[PDB]
């Protein structure tokens, strides 16, 4: 099983780890690092598209645009926080 | 969380509350 | 180059939300975009306890730390939450 | 040399430490010759309200504190020349002195004058 | 190039001979910042607030270069 | 998963804001077509 | 120059009358004082001694300056329930000698 | 009212769910290359590359004009003066 | 008509209480006390202002928590001549303590005393009034958690709501909105990039312009919509800021037809399945609603199983 | 015709309209291009700081994110 | 150095018992938080009569150290 | 109740240290108000990165990463 598999996780934990790994965070890299990460990302990420799904109804629309990412984000105290000073590119 | 989210409702239940204090008494003695 | 992404894993939990939903590729960017930058908010916080402990090595913990750092209240609770819960789910071999 | 002498005679105030006597801007312009590396009583009001002092009795004229009587009389052998008051009321907050002490600087209040 | 003039209002002129000490005092913008200090030998005292770190070097390097005096030059 | 605090204040409050915008335009037009005159 | 005592009073009509220090600058030059005013209330244009609180002389005009329980009133008269809480210059005033002793117990 | 003038530019507020680039992208872009090269030469510049900094600029001084503003509005003034802007910039300390 | 002087009568009152604005061209000190129809404000001087109780709009006390004055704020159905201007807003304040300090627990406490004290007085002199008034004159007080930074004027202040009104007395020129004349709001400029917004007023006459509330913070947003749907205030949001001015004609000359363009419906950001512009003014983007290819998904198996260590 | 003036003052009241600032002084349009040459040369010495570790001659828009990242400008939108 | 050590500390620790109890703090701690306190106020002070300043009055206000804190972005 | 124990002349002495001239009374109110939402942010990730040390008494290193990782740092030390 892959790795992500084992965790039933959709997210590459390979990825997060050779991410990792490669990406000169650390000289070594144990395993609950990116496994609990991989995760983290997934319920974050779910967090978002469960709201962002939700946004899309509230859209009259199944396809989600960018347009209901800014409405999850600044009604979501959370979000609103975490994504405070970001920046979301669009034409 | 709740204390402050029920500080804020409160508030917020206490000017409902004033609220319908003053819509009832506003129609009562109006239409008197 | 052969290009690396993560939109598929973010399509699929799109799905495993949202099975019913589809989203533009304007908006998967967008999310694509958010999986790497909170990636490395925490590859670095996690980096720097490892750093303050002068050991070449991170671990899980450091993330506990760094996400209850990072991630605010609810995200804090439901991060420790769905990550123990996530830990454990491949803990349980050995 | 006189740096340490009034400059002007209106409003006179004493070091409560050293009982050094300056105008009560020489203190808030200059800070106190033997006490400013160990006191920072220069630049402010409140800390001179607090450090210098208008309730000082008498001045004394330091010129050979290696040989004088006056010099140890008013415990001052130990300081540069300069014009001391021989009792100046008053004590420092409990902090300072702590600070003090721990330095090794033992405060010891110039207040010569007998109680009634 | 021999004195200082606040500009615009109120407008006001200094020149070097006039002044008896000046001061950079431990200015406000950061705890390295500067706030310049004027004494008049009319007994007339002139202060100039907020100024930044970054101009308190080419400040002390010009008034050194007027060979002004400066109340903390005998620190 | 499910981690979602409580429907978002405003899918609750939509149900009133939506029923508002009903009767504002409906209490809108009396008002304004009456005000007209 | 110190305050804290209670004390008796040297010039003007203001002679000797008994008063305490209310609150301290660090200064030490001067004492707060609990005193009675000795004021005409500014009619005679437009020497006495009588308690006074701001009130009937806001009827012949004047300063009327109110900070809360502490006032100010015709001219800086500091008063508070008809006291001045005036300072006097420490020397100008005899200090010592009094000493809250047994007998004494009750003024201030 | 059904005339031009008032529905489009009304419903505009509303079909805007659309990012358009305040700043005129051509305008902008010969000026990047401009600014690129007061920099340095040889430095293709890649549409996508032109979007980012013309995306973040025009948010970015709507940003600096969003302290303009407050700060205009401290000075009880509606408009804004250069002041402001560099009441803005001083305090945020984000100067060179 | 008059005031009519509660002659012989214990007549509820309060005295260290400023005048806003002035009478003359400076500030006096005086008393209020209510009478058989009205108010009257006695100075120091001698003047007299009286207040029927009628057109007094609304009468809303700011108690001097968290503020440096304790205030009656009076919102008048009509302007009233302080013989130097007319004003239909009035005060009755007095400052809580040093304001003008130039660079303790008596000190302090006499603050928790004297604020109390006063607190308490004027808290007494509105029931007091409150029962000689039949209550006709609730004294609302405004909701200071239920406040807001923002500014209707030109300066930065805490906007706060009452049981009928949204206002900051504290400043001046004093801000007051009838919550009964509000025919909508409109948040413009909202946007997940800006850090504040803008709210706009629309009144029930439209004759009369609508009222700005500049820079609002975003992080009131929410609880700003909650606010107004709690007073079943009607709200709309909008990223762009249009004409309001051009609007009023527009929809003054020809309600009719704004009506039947839907009116007020086109603030709508066509959020949910209106069927009557069910599908707005959308189309797709430029996308195949982001599908991954199925070759893409094969990379998978390197994920090389090493049990590095837990 | 000289891209400074390119953001034209019209492109600038657009921007300042939007961040709620209400009326201009011609004064502000200069400094404004002044402020965002100076934001602007700020990013594009990190995106050329970047592009010289990929050895590349290229600009691309990997190096701006990464860039905006280091400024506190984070983005979204970009990569893959 | 112009706060009293003891209230300081007794807010530290009061403050840290919301968070948690058995919180108590060694002196090289709570004096590194008074050095880093000091340094914020000062800053804030400093900025906060830029807005004096730039308000054209010498007696700072809260709407001063609030809007030098709301441009600063301390606040969420 | 202790930040009404972070004294009025403490603040005031900053404040005329800060180059202000003069202060209004309700500064003391905003000035604690202030010094509380600092507090409470540095303690937290103090406490935090204290919590990760395991450990229950908080050290300078400790504060020193919270600060650093606000970008409030302390300076003069080193290890
Ligand atoms: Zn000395």
């Amino acid at each position: 099983k892959t790795r992500s598999s084992r965790a039933g996780l959709q997210f590459p934990v390979g990825r997060v780890h050779r991410l990792l790994r490669k990406g000169n965070y650390s000289e070594r890299v144990g395993a609950g690092a990116p496994v609990y990460l991989a995760a983290v990302l997934e319920y974050l990420t779910a967090e978002i598209l469960e709201l962002a799904g939700n946004a899309a109804r509230d859209n009259k629309k199944t396809r989600i645009i960018p347009r209901h990412l800014q409405l999850a984000i600044r009604n979501d105290e959370e979000l609103n926080k975490l994504l405070g000073r970001v920046t979301i590119a669009q034409g | 969380r709740d204390e402050k989210l029920d500080k804020k409702s409160q508030a917020m239940e206490e000017l409902k509350a004033e609220r319908e204090k003053r819509k009832n008494r506003t129609a009562e003695l109006l239409a008197k | 180059s052969r290009k690396e992404s993560y939109s598929v894993y973010v399509y699929k939990v799109l799905k495993q939300v949202h099975p019913d939903t589809g989203i533009s590729s304007k908006a998967m960017g967008i999310m694509n975009s958010f999986v790497n930058d909170i990636f490395e908010r925490i590859a670095g916080e996690a980096s720097r306890l490892a750093h303050y402990n002068k050991r070449s090595t991170i671990t899980s913990r450091e993330i506990q730390t760094a996400v209850r750092l990072l991630l605010p209240g609810e995200l804090a609770k439901h991060a420790v939450s769905e990550g123990t819960k996530a830990v454990t789910k491949y803990t349980s071999a050995k | 040399a006189l740096e340490t002498v009034p400059k002007d005679l209106r409003h006179l105030r004493a070091c409560l430490l050293c009982s050094l006597v300056k105008t009560i801007d020489q203190f808030e312009y200059d800070g106190c010759d033997n006490c400013d590396a160990y006191l920072q009583m220069k630049g402010n009001r409140e800390m001179v309200y607090d450090c210098t002092s208008s309730s000082f009795d008498g001045i004394i004229a330091m010129m050979s504190p290696e040989d004088s009587w006056v010099s140890k009389w008013q415990r001052v052998s130990n300081f540069k020349p300069g014009v001391y008051a021989v009792s100046v009321t008053g004590r420092l907050p409990q902090g300072i002195v702590r600070e003090l002490k721990s330095r090794g600087v033992a405060y010891k209040s110039r207040d010569t004058a007998i109680k009634t | 190039e021999r004195g200082f003039i606040y500009v615009h209002k109120p407008p006001v002129h200094i020149r070097f001979d006039e002044i008896s000490f000046v001061n950079f005092a431990r200015g406000t913008t950061t705890t390295r910042s500067f706030d310049f200090e004027i004494e008049t030998k009319q007994g007339t005292q002139y202060t100039f607030s907020s100024i930044e770190r970054e101009e308190y070097g080419k400040l002390f390097d010009f008034v050194n270069a007027k060979k002004l005096n400066i109340k903390n030059r005998g620190l | 998963e499910r981690t979602r605090n409580e429907m978002t204040a405003e899918e609750k409050r939509r149900a009133h804001q939506k029923e508002l915008a009903a009767q504002l335009n409906e209490e809108a037009k009396r008002r304004l077509t009456e005000q007209k005159g | 120059l110190k305050p804290k005592s209670w004390v008796r009073l040297k010039r003007g009509i203001y002679k000797d009358d008994i008063a305490q220090v209310d609150y301290v600058e660090p200064s030490q030059n001067t004492i707060s004082l609990k005193m009675i005013p000795r004021i005409d209330y500014d009619r005679i244009k437009a020497p006495p001694q009588r308690l006074f609180d701001a009130e009937k002389i806001r009827s012949l005009g004047g300063d009327v300056a109110s900070d809360g329980d502490f006032l100010i009133f015709e001219g800086n008269r500091y008063s508070r329930k008809g006291f001045l809480f005036k300072s006097f210059a420490m020397s100008a005033v005899i200090t010592e000698g009094v000493k809250p002793t047994l007998s004494e117990l009750e003024k201030f | 009212r059904y005339r031009p003038g008032t529905v489009a530019l009304r419903e505009i507020r509303r079909y805007q769910k659309s990012t358009e680039l305040l700043i005129r992208k051509l305008p902008f872009q010969r000026l990047v290359r401009e600014i690129a090269q007061d920099f340095k030469t040889d430095l293709r510049f890649q549409s996508s590359a032109v979007m980012a900094l013309q995306e973040a600029s025009e948010a970015y001084l709507v940003g600096l004009f969003e302290d303009t503003n407050l700060a205009a509005i401290h000075a009880k003034r509606v408009t804004i003066m250069p002041k402001d802007i560099q009441l803005a910039r001083r305090i945020r300390g984000e100067r060179a | 008509d008059s005031l009519v002087i509660n002659l012989n009568r214990s007549n509820p009152k309060l005295k260290d209480l400023y005048i806003r604005p002035n009478i003359a061209q400076k500030r006096m000190q005086g008393s209020l006390e209510a009478h058989v129809n009205g108010f009257r404000f006695t100075s120091v001087r001698g003047d007299k202002v009286d207040i029927l109780y009628n057109n007094i709009k609304h009468a809303l006390f700011q108690p001097c928590d968290g503020e440096m004055i304790i205030v009656l704020h009076f919102h008048l159905k009509n302007a009233i001549m302080f013989g130097k201007k007319r004003h239909t807003d009035v005060q009755f304040y007095t400052e809580v303590g040093e304001i003008t300090t130039d660079l303790d627990l008596y000190a302090e406490q006499m603050e928790r005393e004297m604020r109390h004290k006063l607190k308490t007085a004027f808290k007494n002199f509105i029931e007091k009034v409150e029962a000689l008034t039949k209550e006709e004159l609730e004294f609302e007080v405004p909701f200071r958690d239920l406040g807001f930074n923002g500014a209707p004027y030109r300066s930065t202040c805490l906007l706060q709501p009452t049981s009928s009104a949204l206002v900051n007395a504290t400043e001046w020129p004093p801000f007051v909105v009838t919550l009964d004349e509000v025919e909508l709001i409109h948040f413009e400029r909202v946007q997940f990039h800006l850090k504040n917004f803008d709210m706009v007023i629309v009144y029930k006459d439209y004759s009369k312009k609508v009222t700005m509330i500049n820079a609002i913070p975003v992080a009131s947003l929410d609880p700003i919509k909650e606010w107004l749907n709690s007073c079943d205030l009607k709200y709309t949001e909008g990223v762009q800021s249009l004409n309001w001015t051009k609007i009023m004609k527009t929809i003054v000359d020809d309600p009719e037809g704004f009506f039947e363009q839907g009116g007020w419906s086109f603030l709508e950001p066509e959020g949910e399945g209106s069927d009557a512009e069910e599908g707005d003014s959308e189309s797709e983007i430029e996308d195949e609603t982001f599908n991954p290819s199925e070759d893409d998904y094969e990379e998978e198996e390197e994920d090389s199983d090493e049990d590095y260590s837990s | 015709r000289d891209n400074i003036q390119g953001i034209t003052k019209p492109a600038i009241r657009r921007l300042a309209r939007r961040g709620g600032v209400k009326r201009i002084s011609g004064l502000i349009y200069e400094e404004t291009r002044g402020v965002l040459k100076v934001f602007l040369e700020n990013v594009i010495r990190d995106a050329v700081t970047y592009t010289e570790h990929a050895k590349r001659k290229t600009v691309t828009a990997m190096d701006v994110v990464y860039a905006l990242k280091r400024q506190g400008r984070t983005l979204y939108g970009f990569g893959g």
